[PDB]
């Protein structure tokens, strides 16, 4: 059973989701341009500020979020940015998306001045995704559950998040039987993954950090929204 | 902080 309320629900986050596409010109980049560490650098730079874009506009499609406390808007954003681009990393690698051009996102990022402490477990974490074998619509719903965690920081009005979220994991929880009978703790093992990929918020800080002591500068946007000083 | 995430909600 798939309640309508949830039908409807699910679809419009398809909408907003299949919406958020970056453009040719932009991910064309990946395969056209040198590989140099340099270079490799100011392209995941330029994907990212890219998506960060998408990725508020995407957010604010979310039912009930542009009725959500102006102050508790930017927690969430702050507080999400870095686990939902981990996630569309995930996807892009796993499903293979021609625009993604993972293989050589992949060489991209193995040169781009980040430790191996952080690579190994970064290709670890998304080997496993890659293992639950999910929709598209699960990638989907597990972002926007992720953008509207209610435990982030300085978010005042805790229960208003928790409000808009738990139609949400609802919807996925069904889906996960609905879509796999099969396997019984398929939800459970969507959420595990959350935690782990919880981790990578420390990892991407000291990340951070090592890239500007190296001289990297990142864009304005970035700068905010991952609280660059 | 803010000032470029608020004017991106705005639109
Ligand atoms: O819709 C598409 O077609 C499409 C195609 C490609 C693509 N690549 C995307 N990326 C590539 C990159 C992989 C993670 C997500 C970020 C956006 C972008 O982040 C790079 C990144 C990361 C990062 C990495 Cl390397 C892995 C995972 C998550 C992050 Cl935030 N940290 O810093 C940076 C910039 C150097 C400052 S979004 C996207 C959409």
């Amino acid at each position: 059973e798939l309640t309508p309320d949830q039908q409807t629900l699910l679809h419009f986050i398809m909408d907003s989701y299949n919406k958020q596409r970056m453009p040719q010109e932009i991910t064309n980049k990946i395969l056209k341009e040198e590989f140099s560490a340099e270079e490799n650098f100011l392209i995941l730079t330029e994907m990212a500020t890219n998506h960060v874009q998408v990725l508020v506009e995407f957010t604010k499609k979310l039912p009930g979020f542009q009725t959500l406390d102006h102050e508790d808007q930017i927690a969430l954003l702050k507080g999400s940015a870095v686990e939902a681009m981990f996630l569309r990393s995930a996807e892009i690698f796993n499903k293979k998306l021609p625009s993604g051009h993972s293989d050589l996102l992949e060489e991209r990022i193995r040169n781009s001045g980040i430790s191996d402490e952080y690579i190994t477990p970064m290709f670890s974490f998304y080997k496993s995704i890659g293992e639950l074998k999910m929709t598209q619509e699960e990638y989907a719903l597990l972002t926007a559950i992720v953008i509207l965690s209610p435990d982030r920081q300085y978010i005042k009005d805790r229960e208003a998040v928790e409000k808009l979220q738990e139609p949400l994991l609802d919807v996925l929880q069904k889906l996960c039987k609905i879509h796999q009978p099969e396997n019984p703790q398929h939800f459970a093992e969507l959420l595990g993954r959350l935690t782990e990929l919880r981790t990578f918020n420390h990892h991407h800080a000291e990340m951070l950090m090592s890239w500007r002591v190296n001289d990297h500068k990142f864009t304005p946007l970035l700068e905010e929204i991952w609280d660059v000083q | 902080d803010h000032q470029l995430l608020r004017y991106l909600l705005d639109k």
